């Protein structure tokens, strides 16, 4: 997913 | 800190559903309205299905949907193919570039029909025969369930010796495969009438064999 | 799409330093630097050991380390213990709504001598082809760890079809033994030239090719 600030 | 708590197992069946939870707390799931979930097959690549809420990335299978409720997020599959039974697992964020990963759970589709393996055998290559090698494989394609049973035979009295098979894995549908070989050399290969590999399933008894004799 | 390519079998000894590296392609050529590490161990959900390509999360033992340039990601595991015995992964962000996963280096800490895969390929015999049916299998024997790759070319034209390969399984003697299958149509098998089962382990690649014959 990692995501993502 | 704790697994995040993900049910172990969820079952149902052709055109059933299921809907699955991420729990944890306030500081991850309670937070941020991002809720990973990932479809991974059976030990391999694990699959982004859906990212923040229900965020399916452009092309993902089915009524795969996502709703966040409380601490809790879910996942839900109606469309129950075989196609899935996985383990689905969860992640949200944690901040200070962190992220946790639910825990648990192998989505399991009731229903599955039976499959009789096709077994195809295999006599030794020529070039191997050159090489002064013959082995013999026994192939095994997609039977459902996932038992078989396997045996190798000369001419009859049994025969096993040089033997191995390998233990079923799932393919191109949940219908799975294995094989088997004897590692023999020509002498013990080229002598007998034939050999032949027998192969069982859910009662059932195939027998396959072969002569020296190979065509090509 | 997970262009993210990976070495099957990493392994070492308490001490050496095994690295993972992990490539890919195209779009902003290596403009996206999302690379994240993942190590997971056979019953859990994958920890995220790395990130933002040189990236740890809070902790995260500073003998894992990371590394990137042009097209490829690395991770090196700089003085392995025991239980750096894991699956591990590479992930890459194709922009937005995308993610790309790597393959996947299972990684071992070496019980025996590194065994080196013994590959065998073998044609549809005579008589399958009498049946029409044509499956081409491609035993492969021997290997340690139990981490391979298996590509089939035909006519060196590397085909994405009808192909398995059973999971790895340790044989009476702890070599794994592996088997990818190919199922084709004796037009098909006819109207080509040549076939090759490519097998590779950890740094080294075989490829046995089998030609189409006749006399029946």
């Amino acid at each position: 997913q990692x995501h993502x600030x | 800190p704790s697994a995040l708590t993900q049910p172990p197992s969820a079952s149902g069946s052709l055109g059933q559903s299921v809907t699955i939870s991420c729990t944890g707390t306030s500081s991850d799931v309670g937070g941020y309205n991002y809720v990973s979930w990932y479809q991974q097959h059976a030990g391999k690549a694990p699959k982004v299905i859906i990212y923040e809420v229900n965020k399916r990335p452009s092309g993902v299978p089915d009524r795969f949907s996502g709703s966040k409720s409380g601490n809790t997020a879910s996942l839900t599959v109606s469309g129950l193919q075989a196609e899935d039974e996985a383990d689905y697992y969860c992640s949200s964020y944690e901040g200070s570039d962190n992220f946790v990963f639910g825990t648990g759970t192998k989505v399991t589709v009731l229903g599955q029909p039976k499959a009789n393996p096709t077994v195809t055998l295999f006599p030794p290559s020529s070039e191997e025969l050159q090489a002064n090698k013959a082995t013999l494989v026994c192939l095994i394609s997609d039977f459902y369930p996932g038992a078989v049973t396997v045996a190798w035979k000369a001419d009859g009295s049994p025969v096993k010796a040089g033997v191995e098979t390998t233990k079923p894995s799932k393919q191109s549908n949940n219908k799975y495969a294995a094989s088997s070989y004897l590692s023999l050399t020509p002498e013990q290969w080229k002598s007998h009438r034939s050999y032949s590999c027998q192969v069982t399933h859910e009662g059932s008894t195939v027998e396959k064999t072969v002569a020296p004799t190979e065509c090509s």
